[PDB]
Order: structure tokens, then sequence, then C-alpha cells
């Protein structure tokens, strides 16, 4: 097998061609584009920051059934911040 | 300048990035020592596993026949 | 009302009495005009609805359908050039007449006091889009497809007004709260059954159903843009909100009866979803998922829910505008290359680039985008019909599973892949095209935000 | 030493082992000799009709749109009502439509007795 | 295993844009001491599969392993995953083998170029968000449920007997 | 299935099975070496038979040659990342616009890249120029009617292109 | 263990199965055997919110080791102590129920096995 | 544009591995190799890479020094 | 992502790796020579230099284009035609 001739003088001339074409492609005008003409954590966190903590006072309570919660919680042997009293503890342990 | 490539030839590597590589490694094997040898004896189970609970007649209660 | 109604007479001849390069100008801001008195209307609260003459009034189920027409048609008048404008200035005065006509007789359809004034705009709503889409179908065959329009709809649509004139002629006048406030059960004769299936098959002709749906996509497929987008979005959600305001009469007997109309119905949407996923010639494709959608409009419908009756208003609202978009895709493509095929015409990753995120968004609204009006639609209707059986889930979502999947395939035949190399004549994205697209898809998610006016009368 | 590939509906026949590439007639050569020269000359007016600097637009395949119109518009002419089409558009369009219409009406007996007697699930069935 | 395959994934695909996007396991034996960044990286990753004693790997996996011991169980999922268990040990060792450890295999003019300030700080952060967080978040959660925490011999060694064979 | 002949010379038959027997025990064996053993005892078992005269003994060992490839075939070969069906396939395939485009520009953006379009356009001279006689003439005048073949015969008459050359010649550089 | 091999291939007889433990009626071999001490305050206990399938015996240790959880958070490796003592009193409840199985194996085997030898 | 790509008759092969395999294919009776093409494959700074257990051999080659430091700590 | 080619470097390349292989002498080792004629070998072990060159360049060349090389320069040009080598 193998090339006929003409195939390799065809095959030379399309070779010629295909480079000369790359060789276009390569651009170099040497101005080729050329036209007519911690703070940014203040600004993105300190924003929208300051819009939802006034939206969720005001509107998100005046509307009543709202945001609630889980309460924390407490146990026998503690005290309570809001009214304060004594919770009896648990009694004896032994045996362990 | 940076890295240039090579021909069929061992790659170079600079000392940085082979200090990094076997630090943590060597750190690795670091917490896991410390982790197993300071506290725990994680392997066993921190608690003797009984028998057949005592192998005691009538303690748990059977009737004599 | 009538200050909605005499505007639309009086840009009849706003189109006559205008200059060359002035018919377009005038038309477009005069309907758009009209779309801002459109948007004026809802002043509509709570308990009975609002009466607009001695003649008629407004329900909450027709103004949202009016505004949907008001609304399509400056989109449609900005549509249905280019493909027409070589053509002469008389003619082209004659087109643009012949839609505010028909734009006009659909008002009158939507706004409707009694069910013959309603039969007068049914055959009046399909008459002139006829000679529309006869005189330009673009395509061999539009002969036999108006032939096939007009004999399906005024044979199926011919017993309702016996029917009607029945129900006055036994009940007094027919205007709706006297129509209503004043029926009794009618038991299981035979003449509740005839009256019942003429009815209820006029209007199953108009949605189409199943049985009688090839009316439908030879009508789409050699129609022209305009009549092919009032087609599908004004005529059939036009028969489905019929269906909705008659259904009120004749409760006894429709449980006896309307068992295998619901059966056609769900099996039918299931077939012609299998059948638009394999076929070429991309407009089929629009017409055959309209019926796939309006099948599942009459399973919502003669199921009696209200969960049922606000899903099917807000899948008539969200598949119109789809289908009106899909409609302006098809056109764009056939712009391009006057090809009509499906397999031929590929590429356009590269090519044109952003209208490959408004195909994208139309096949996401075919395919029941998560916050969509679309999905809504169907959501509520998956649950009324689960709520009427609780067996009936698997054909539904095989509905979704290949309606999904047919979507994605309209998506990824004709602009996915692979440039073909020979195509080498089309231009970029124009203007006019990407702001079709932005008349169509911004009110729709606009809608999805606060879909308040897009539910049933008993929102 | 092989089962010697059984072929089906989905086993494609590979190229290596047809076995009818052992026994080649003078004539299926010729065959395929024809078959060249038909590509020859389809893609020799291919490439015609294709590189043309002053041409502008599309190829305008003729064999595709003999397709198309083959397969949409060529269906209605032929036809003749046989056996065959009549048996299969029976089995197609009525059979699995009944089939659902008994389940349905079978089902909804059900829940018409479960809700005729009252022993349902109704303490709150508020969305129906 | 968010962090886990997280780590691995991203270490695989900057090997596989180090090696001229090849993506294969063929033409790839022997690749350690080809900077040893990724290849320690990818076989910590590897050995904090199935829970080398004790690390990030090894809370999760061995708990609900001895928690699905220790209970009504359905006497042949147990198998299952003690048999799959063995199996994604012995694929980590075959992806470890036929990824570093054999002979050299890949075409010349190389551009495995990991000098690279971007990856180092990505797989650096992962590693130690990859050592440390496993033991601190198992650490510090509420107590949802009861730990068992009394095994037999065999249902406790179990998981790093069938690993280590 | 060839663009040059019509039969596919036997010889090459052969010599197809042997590239894809020896991809597939690429595929099969790693290691290398032991890889290069089973080569080089596949490639004696080749040569074990290499000066039979016959041609009907030739195909019987084709066909037996056939059936234990297919016995002993692997499911993935190992293809390369070019290759169809392999790993790339056109991996960045995303800008391959061809250069029929780029004149529907605007000009602005015209008048920022004027030598390539200026010599685009003298590109295009040389296109329109050799495109009437030379290439029509040897398209309808040394081909028979029936065409017979696929290979196009170079412009050796004096001067300019052999025929269909701007398909071939400018299409793009494969890696964006 | 053996007690499964036993009881898919023996005999499930003198082996008591899951879900239907309590076979023998109380009192049988007990005398005078229950304390149940059980001081871990039920009003209190549904005070503190624990989780379902805790509210049990050993609470007590685990509202202690919330209890110095909470009240000394940060403290990373605080509360141990406490831990290992709700532990070894959860393996005492789990000695416990094992101790229930083998007591209801050695009780239907023994008697069972006498009664219908010699009856 | 130099890259000077060092060349032809510098291996020698003499490896190992392609030595046994010659040998073995030698006593067979073919004596037909490729050639030496494996050899920058095979040694340089390759030849003698660690096996699968030396591996994990490296992550203690240095962490005992700083792991009695920190218990002597 | 951007490996530098040039053409002489591969044409040095591509008969450095031929000057690898054994039974060809390593002093008349043309550019322009070909294959079955002068270089005494056949057509399996060409097709074998075939595959040698796949495998280091990561490319195949297919059987329909692996019967007419016959000589390194094409070799060179058909490499340069899947590669596009310029700047």
């Amino acid at each position: 097998s193998g090339y006929t001739p003409d195939e390799k003088l065809r095959l030379q001339q399309l070779r010629e061609l295909r480079r000369r074409w790359l060789k276009d492609q390569e651009l170099s005008p040497r101005e080729p584009v050329l036209p007519p003409r911690s703070i940014f954590a203040f600004t993105h966190v300190l924003i929208p920051v300051w819009i939802i903590h006034y939206y969720l006072k005001y509107h998100v309570t005046t509307k009543p059934y709202t945001i609630v919660e889980k309460k924390p919680r407490i146990f026998p042997g503690d005290t309570i911040l809001e009214t304060g009293e004594v919770i009896p503890p648990m009694k004896e342990f032994p045996d362990q | 300048a940076h890295i240039e490539p090579r021909y069929r030839q061992f790659p170079q590597l600079t000392r940085s990035q082979v200090i990094q590589a076997e630090f943590f490694s060597a750190t690795m094997w670091f917490w896991i020592l410390w982790r197993f040898w300071h506290d725990s004896d994680a392997v066993l189970g921190h608690f003797p596993y009984p028998d057949p609970s005592q192998w005691t007649d009538e303690e748990l209660g059977i009737p004599p026949d | 009302m009538l200050k909605y109604i005499i505007p639309t007479m009086m840009l009849m001849p706003l189109t006559w009495l205008s200059k060359n390069s002035m018919i377009w100008i005038n038309t477009t801001l005069h309907s758009l005009l009209i779309s801002l008195t459109s948007l004026l209307l809802l002043n509509q609260f709570g308990d009975n609805s609002l009466n607009f003459s001695l003649t008629f009034f407004s329900d909450s189920l027709s103004t949202p359908l009016l505004i949907l027409t008001m609304w399509l048609l400056p989109l449609m008048l900005m549509a249905s050039q280019h493909h027409l404008s070589k053509e002469n200035l008389a003619r082209k005065k004659l087109f643009i007449s012949m839609l505010i006509l028909l734009q006009l007789f659909l008002i009158m359809t939507f706004t409707a006091t009694e069910l013959i004034f309603f039969y007068i705009m049914f055959e009046a709503t399909l008459v002139p889009t006829l000679i529309i889409i006869t005189r330009w179908g673009n395509q061999t065959e539009r002969l036999n497809a108006g032939l096939y329009f007009l004999f399906y709809t005024l044979a199926g649509s011919l017993p309702l007004l016996v029917a009607l004139i029945y129900i006055q002629n036994t009940m007094g006048s027919l205007n709706f709260l006297i129509l209503q406030y004043w029926v009794q059960p009618m038991p299981n004769s035979w003449s509740n059954t005839f009256m019942w299936l003429a009815c209820m098959m006029a209007f199953m002709v108009k949605m189409p159903l199943y049985g009688l749906h090839l009316w439908l996509p030879k009508a789409h497929v050699e129609a022209p843009i305009a009549g092919s987008m009032v087609l599908a979005a004004i005529l059939l959600k036009l028969g489905g909100y019929g269906m909705m305001r008659i259904t009120l009469l004749l409760n006894p007997i429709t449980d006896f009866m309307a068992y295998p109309f619901i059966m056609l119905s769900l099996w039918g949407m299931i077939m012609t979803s299998s059948i638009c996923l394999r076929q070429t010639d991309l407009k089929s494709l629009i017409a055959y998922s309209s019926v796939s959608h309006m099948a599942l409009v009459i399973v919502a419908i003669l199921i009696q829910t209200p969960w049922s009756y606000m899903g099917a208003t807000a899948l008539m609202i969200a598949h119109g505008l789809t289908s009106s978009m899909l409609f302006c895709l098809a056109n764009s493509n056939y712009e391009r290359v006057h090809s009509r095929t499906m397999i031929l015409a590929r590429g356009l990753q590269t090519l044109l680039p952003l209208m490959a995120a408004w195909w994208l968004l139309a096949s996401l609204t075919n395919l029941a985008l998560p916050p969509s009006i679309n999905l809504i639609g169907e959501l509520f209707v998956v649950m009324s019909t689960f709520s009427w059986s609780n067996i009936t889930i698997i054909l539904m979502g095989l509905n979704m599973v290949i309606t999904a999947l047919y979507s994605l395939y309209m998506l990824i035949t004709t602009q996915r892949g692979k440039h073909t190399h020979h195509i080498n004549n089309i231009l970029p994205s124009f203007t006019r095209e990407n702001a079709l697209m932005s008349l169509h898809m911004l009110p729709l998610l606009l809608l999805s935000l606060n879909p308040k006016i897009i539910l049933g009368p008993l929102y | 030493s092989f089962p010697k590939y059984e072929p089906s509906r989905l086993a494609s026949l590979p190229t290596t082992l047809d076995p009818a590439e052992y026994d080649i007639s003078s004539e299926t050569r010729k065959a395929q000799a024809e078959r060249l020269a038909i590509r020859s000359r389809l893609k020799r007016e291919y490439q015609l009709q294709y590189n043309d600097p002053s041409r502008r637009g599309v190829v305008e395949d003729p064999a595709l749109i003999r397709w198309t119109c083959a397969r949409s518009a060529n269906v209605y002419p032929n036809f003749r009502p046989n056996t065959k089409t009549s048996l299969l558009g029976a089995l197609f369009g009525i059979g699995p439509l009944i089939f659902w219409y008994y389940v349905f009406k079978t089902d909804r007996d059900r829940k018409e007795k479960l809700i005729q007697e009252g022993k349902l699930d109704r303490t709150f069935n508020i969305s129906y | 295993h968010a962090f886990f395959k997280a780590m691995l994934f991203m270490c695989s695909g900057s090997i596989i844009h180090s090696l001229n996007d090849e993506q294969d396991i063929r033409k790839m034996g022997g690749l350690f001491k080809a900077m040893p960044f990724t290849t320690t990286a990818l076989i910590i990753g590897s050995l904090a599969l199935t829970g080398m004693p004790f690390l990030t790997g090894f809370y999760s996996k061995d708990l609900i392993i001895e928690s699905a011991n220790t209970s009504y169980t359905n006497a042949w999922a147990l198998l299952m995953t003690l048999v799959a268990t063995s199996f994604t040990a012995i694929y980590s060792t075959r992806i470890i083998f036929f990824a570093l450890l054999g002979q050299p295999r890949f075409p010349t003019l190389i551009n495995i170029n990991e000098n690279n300030p971007f990856l180092i700080n990505s797989i650096k952060r992962l590693l130690i968000g990859s050592l440390f967080a496993g033991f601190i978040i198992s650490n510090n959660i509420p107590p949802m449920t009861i730990p068992q925490m009394t095994m037999p011999h065999y249902l406790k060694m179990t998981a790093l007997t069938v690993t280590i064979l | 299935f060839l663009p040059s002949a019509a039969y596919l010379t036997h010889q090459q038959k052969v010599l197809q099975l042997y590239k894809r027997a020896l991809r597939h025990l690429e595929s099969r064996c790693v290691h290398r070496d032991k890889y290069r053993y089973f080569a080089c005892l596949l490639r004696a078992r080749f040569d074990e038979h290499k000066n039979e005269k016959d041609m009907v003994k030739a195909t019987q060992l084709l066909r037996e040659a056939e059936k234990e490839f297919w016995h002993g075939q692997h499911p993935q070969p190992y293809i390369f990342p070019e290759s169809p069906g392999g790993t790339s396939y056109e991996r960045y395939e995303c800008y391959k616009v061809p250069e029929w485009c780029l004149d529907d520009w605007h000009p602005s953006e015209k008048a920022m890249y004027p030598d390539y379009f200026a010599k685009r356009e003298q590109w295009k001279k040389l296109r329109r120029e050799s495109w009437e006689r030379e290439v029509k003439q040897l398209q309808e005048e040394t081909p028979v009617g029936g065409p017979r073949t696929e290979a196009l015969p170079p412009a050796r008459k004096q001067g300019d292109l052999p025929p269909l050359w701007w398909h071939i010649v400018t299409r793009p550089r494969e890696r964006p | 263990g053996a007690h499964l091999a036993r009881r898919y291939l023996g005999d499930a007889s003198v082996e008591p199965e899951p879900l239907r433990m309590p076979t023998f009626p109380p009192d049988y071999g007990f005398p005078e055997r229950k304390e149940r001490e059980m001081v871990a305050t039920q009003q209190e206990m549904n005070d503190a919110q624990l989780v379902l399938q805790q509210r049990d015996y050993c609470a007590h240790y685990l509202i202690r080791f919330l209890k110095c959880k909470r009240d000394s958070f940060p403290n990373f490796l605080a509360c141990k102590h406490e831990q290992h003592d709700w532990d070894y009193c959860e393996h005492l409840d789990y000695v416990k129920r094992m101790k229930e199985f083998e007591r209801e194996r050695r009780l239907l085997q023994r008697k069972k096995r006498r009664e219908q030898r010699e009856a | 544009s130099k890259m000077e790509l060092p060349d032809y008759k510098q291996w020698k092969i003499e490896g190992t591995p392609l030595e046994t395999v010659q040998e073995k294919l030698a006593a067979r009776g073919l004596r037909d190799p490729w050639g030496r093409n494996e050899a920058w494959r095979y040694m340089g700074g390759f030849a003698n890479n660690v096996s699968f257990v030396g591996a994990l051999l490296k992550g203690f080659k240095w962490g005992f020094a700083a792991f009695v430091v920190a218990v002597g700590a | 992502d951007a490996p530098p080619l040039t053409l002489e470097g591969i044409k040095d390349r591509v008969l450095y790796v031929l000057k690898l292989y054994d039974k060809i002498d390593p002093e008349k080792l043309s550019v322009n020579s070909h294959f079955m004629k002068d270089l005494g070998l056949d057509s399996l072990d060409q097709v074998e230099i075939i595959m040698a060159m796949e495998d280091e360049f990561g490319f195949e060349i297919p059987d329909i284009d692996a019967e007419k090389l016959m000589c390194p320069q094409e070799i060179v040009d058909y490499i340069a035609d899947k590669k596009d080598v310029y700047e």
C-alpha cells in the first residue's frame, strides 16, 4: 500500500496552505485590543446586617405568630436569670 | 523563575513541598500517637465484658428440683 | 368595562388612517396603553363577582384570562412581522385589522353574560383565525388543516346551542346568578345524560380531548405564529374557562356519567406524552404538549374540588404563556433556517449564545420549574386527584417523568452539542427576538413571586 | 472455543466474525464497488454544492425532506385495514383503557363502601 | 464523608490535570516521590477510609457498624456490610498501588507541576480539617441516643480485623 | 467500508486484527514488561505461520483467530483521551466556531482587529480568484461521470490551488 | 455467641426469645427482690427535656453531665468522670438485662426439663 | 528553541526486569525485543521506588522524635 | 495547559525514538527514507513503530491511515497536522 504520488503532491499543496493559514492566525498588531475609552467586608457584611437586623425586630415581631424557640434546657441544680429561684437537685447517688 | 519542563528525566523537587508533605504525614502520625497513647486505649471497650452473667445457681433464683 | 371595549373599537380604524411606517408605532403604543388599561381591571373583592352593565359581569376567573389576552395581543403583533413584511401594505392592514377584530370577539367571549352570548362569541372566536391561517399558512396542507379545524369544532359545538335553549325554556333566563341560585339536582334519567354529554362534548372538542385531538396539531404545524399562539393559549384556555363556568349544573348525574371521560383523558395524556418524545418536526411537539397539559386540565375539571379548580386555572395561565413562548422559539429557529425539521438544525451553543438561556427557561417551565406557576398548578392537580383516588398516582408521575423527558429532549436536540457546519448563513441574535423573550418570561416569574391573582374563584 | 456469539435484536454482530466475509463472491465485490461509486458521486456533488463561496445558505438535502414527508405525510396513504392492524389497534386502544377502567371502579367501590359504613380516617380529612 | 471525599476527589483532579487529562489507571503506576504532597494527600485519604485506629474516619463508621451489630439485626445486612468493608479495604489498597506505587509509566515532556499556591493552600487546609475536625465535631454533640459501649470479644475488634485481613 | 477501495486487502485485515489484539493486550496487562513478554510471544505466534502460500488455510486461521480474539477480548480497552469514545472526544469543542463567521461582527470591533481582517480579505481574494475555471474544469474534465473515488487530484497544471481547499484548510486548531 | 447457633440449630425451647421475654410470672424465685431506686424526680425529669428513650434509669448522671457541659462549655475536654459514671451505670443496666435473659434461660431450661422428664 | 534531548547510547539497558525477561525469552528461543524504550521508565530517579507497606512506614520516620518530646513536655 | 512544540524539535524526537529501535542501524537512519525498501523491516515491525509512537504521543492513527505512511517525513507531517504546530 501507500500513497499514490498525486496524493503526495496534493498533500504538499494543502500542507503549504495550512501552514500559511496558521501563520496568519498568529496575530501580532502589537496593540490588538484597542478601546475607545477590609472595606470590602465593611460594606458587604455591614449593610445587609443592618437591613436584616432592622427587619428582624420590628416587622417580624409586629407579626405575632412568628419566630419561636425550643427553650434552652433548665437543670435542677441551677438558678434562673429571669425570675430567680433555686430548683431542688437530685437526691443521694450511691453504689457507683 | 518557576519550573520548566524536562524530557524523560526524573523531575526535580523543591525542599519546601517535600518538607510540608513529610511534615503533614508525620503530624498525622503525631496526632494518632498522642491520641493513641495518652488517653485512649479506645481499642478495648473500657469495660470487662462479662461471662454468662454469674454462673451462680439460685443466685438470681432457680428452684430446687 | 365598555370603557375597555370601545377603545379596542377605536384602534380598529387606526391602522386604516395610519400612514406608511406608522401602523407599527400606533398599533404597538396604543395596544400597550390597552395593557395598562387591562391591568387597571382588578378591583374585584371577596364574595360575589362584579357586574359591569345592564348586560355583563366580571368573575374572578374571567379577569386573569382577560389580562392574559390583552397582554398577549401586543406581544403577538410585535411577533408576526418580517415573514409578511415583504408583502403589500393593504394586505398588512387587512391582517392587523383582522387580529384586532379577533381580539374584540375574544374580549366579548371572556366577559360573557349568558352562555348563548358565549356561544355566539365562541364561534366568533373560531372564524377569523381560520381566514388568517388559511391565507398565510405557508405550508401546503393549510387547506386540510383549516377544514379539519372548522368541521371538528362546529360539529362538536352544535348540540350545545340546543341544550342551552332547553335550559332557557325550562329554567328561565341564562344569566349566571339566576342560572345559579335556582338549580335542582336532576336525576338519573337519560335526558340529563345526553344534555350533559352534549355540553361537555362540545368543550371536549374545544380542549381537545384525546379521541378528537388531531384537530389541534395540524392547526399548529400549518399556521403562522400569530394564529398559532392565539390558537393554543387563548382558544384552548377559553374552552377550559367555558367548562369551568358551565359545570355548576347537573352535579348529581356527572358522578355516574363522568368516568370514561376521565379515562380517555388520563390514558391519552399518557399516550400523547409518549408520542411527543420521539417525533421530529419540532412545531408538533408543542401541540402534543398542549394536548397533554389540557388533558391534565380536564381531569382537574371533572374532579370537582376547589384545590383542583385553583390548580387548573394556574396550569391554564402558565401553559398559555409557556406555549406562546415555545411557538416563538420555533419561529426564531425557522427565521434562522427554513427547515421546520428538528434533527437538521443543530448547534447554536456558540451561535446566538444568550438565546440558549431562553431555550433553557422554556424547557424549565415545560419541565415544571419548582417555583414556577406550572409546577404549582400541576402540584394542586396531583394533590386533588390523589384525594379523589388513592391509586391514580402512577399515571400522574409517569406523565411527570415523560413530560420532563420530552421537554429536555426538545431542549437538547436542536441546541446542544455540535454545529452542522453547512448552515453558514445565519445572523446573530436580533433585538426583537429577546425583546419578545423578555416580554414572555418576566411576567411569568413575577407571578411566581406573588400568585395571589392567578388562583380560582375559591381563592 | 466460544458459543459463537448468537445475534439478537440487541446483540449487534461486529464486523470481525461476519462470517460472510470469508466466501466472498466476485459479484459481492462488484456490489461493494458499486456502493463506493454511489458514495463517490454523492460526496462529489456535496462538495460541488457545498464549497461554493457564491452560495450563501443551507445545503438543501433532498433525502432528509424525503424521509420527513415519508414519516409524516405518507402515512395515511397507503393503508388497508388488515387483520394485524385491526387486532393491534384493539389491543393498544381498548385493552389498557378498560384495564384501568375496571381497577378504578374496583378501588372506587372499595372506598364507597368503606365510607358508606363510616369507618374511615375522617377524624380530620380536610383538604378533599 | 463530606470532608473525606471532597479532599479525595480534589486530590485526584489535581493529579489528572497534572497528567495531561488522561484520567486512567492504565499507564499510571508508580508516581510516589513525584511530588509527595499530593501522594501524601491521597494516602492519608485512603488510610482514613475505614478508619485506621483511631482517626476522623474511625468514629462514624465503626460506631455505626458496632451499633448495628449490638441490636435487633436482620442477620444478612451485617454480613453484607462486613464483606463490603473488606471490599472497600481491598479497592482502596488497589487504587493506592495502581496510582502511586508500581512503576512510573506516562508520556514524556511532562507538565507535572504542583508548584502552585492555590492548590497547596486548599489541600493543606483540607487535611487540617480532615485530621482534627472529626474528633472535634464528634466530641461536642449533644447525646441524642444511647451509646452501646458494651461489646463482646470479636464484636468491637471485628472492624479492624476485617480491614487488616 | 473505506474511502479509497471497496475491498480492504486481506493483509490489512490481518494487520487490523494485529493492532486490535495488541491494544487489547495493553488493556489486559499492566506492569509493561510482562506485557512486553506477552506481546513478543503473540508476535512469535503470528510468525509461526507467516509464509503460508495458501489462502484458504490463511482465512481458516483468520476465522479461528477471530474466535480466540472475541473469546479473549477485554471490555474496556485502553483507548486514548483523544480517541473516539475516550475521555476527551472533543473535550474542548466549546470554542469551535467555523470561520465562515466573524464577518458578521460590528465594524467597531472590525476596526479593533485590522490586520487579521485585511489578511482575511486577501485570503478571500485568493479563494474567489481560483474558484471558477480551474477548479470546476478539473472537477468536470478529468473524472468520468462515475467519479469512482474520493480523492481529488492536485492542480498540477501551472499555478494555483488544488480544489476544495477552503473547509479543509480553514478548520480550527483542535485545542483552543 | 453460641446462643444464636443453639437457638437456630438445636432447640428454641430452652432458649428464651426476644419481644416475648417475661415468660414466668414474678416472685417465683425472687423472694423480696425489688428496689428500683429511681429518685430521679419525674417532674424535674419532665422539666429537663431529655431525649426520648433516655427518660430512664441512670438519668441523673446524664443530668450532671449536661450540667457541667453547659455551665463550663468552652472548656472543651472538661466532663469525663461523670461521662464514665454514666457509661458505667448503663453497663450495670446492660449486665442486669443480660442477667434477666440468662435467669429466664436457666429457669425455663431447668424446671421445664425436670417436669417434662418426670411428668 | 533548544530542549537538548538526552540522547541514545546512554541506557545500555542492564536493568533487572528487562534483563530477566530477556533471559527468559532467550531461553524460550525468540531473542527479539522492542529495545531499550523502558529504561527511562525504569531507572534514574526511578529504580527502587518503595513498596506498599513502606508508604505507611513513611508516616513515622520523623514523628517519633516530636512525639517523645511532646510526651516529655 | 500549554505545551510548546516545534517542527524541528518534534522531528528530532521522532528521529530519536526511531534510533532507539533495535534492528535498524543508528548510523544510516534518514529523515527521508523508505520503510519497506531500505531499512530492512517488514509490515509488522512498521506497524509496531506506529503503535509505539501512538503510545508515546497519546493519540492513535487508524489502520485506514496506517497503510500509507512509509517514511518519517509524512509521519512528522501528519502528527504536525494533529498538533497544528505554530505560535
